[PDB]
């Protein structure tokens, strides 16, 4: 799940955070946050369940 | 906590290439293309120096899509176009993506 892009224009960080100003990345970065925890946490209540 | 091993020194890897791209070639141009008639070039194997460009204040506006202008002498691409035409009149800001 790690390789997905969620709606960024990159699904890697470094690449995103190296090539653009903070203050524009910011939106790029919330958008892979938010779709990492998603995962996790769908991931965590499986888990628990088995 | 948790136990994470740092760098131990910083390390700079980028090429001695030599040539610079004939960018005042085109930025004084003796004539330029038209509208209709957009001249489109590529360039490639040289040293492209945007600070000079940057620094300049002979542009009236420098607006620059997807990468930011202050690190554009660090990263590194495959070829560039130069699309140079001439437009008068209004409707200038129109030049960008996403407009109509």
């Amino acid at each position: 799940q790690l390789s997905s892009n969620f709606g960024a224009i990159s699904s890697v960080l470094n690449d995103i955070l190296s090539r653009l100003d903070p203050p524009e990345a910011e939106v790029q970065i919330d958008r892979l946050i938010t779709g990492r925890l998603q995962s996790l946490q769908t991931y965590v209540t499986q888990q628990l369940i088995r | 906590s948790n136990f994470r091993v740092q760098p131990t020194e910083s390390i700079v890897r980028f090429p001695n290439i030599t040539n610079l791209c004939p960018f005042g070639e085109v930025f004084n141009a003796t004539r330029f293309a038209s509208v209709y008639a957009w001249n489109r070039k590529r360039i490639s194997n040289c040293v492209a120096d945007y600070s000079v460009l940057y620094n300049s204040a002979s542009f009236s506006t420098f607006k620059c899509y997807g990468v930011s202008p202050t690190k554009l002498n660090d990263l590194c691409f495959t070829n560039v176009y130069a699309d140079s035409f001439v437009i008068r009149g209004d409707e200038v800001r129109q030049i960008a993506p996403g407009q109509t």
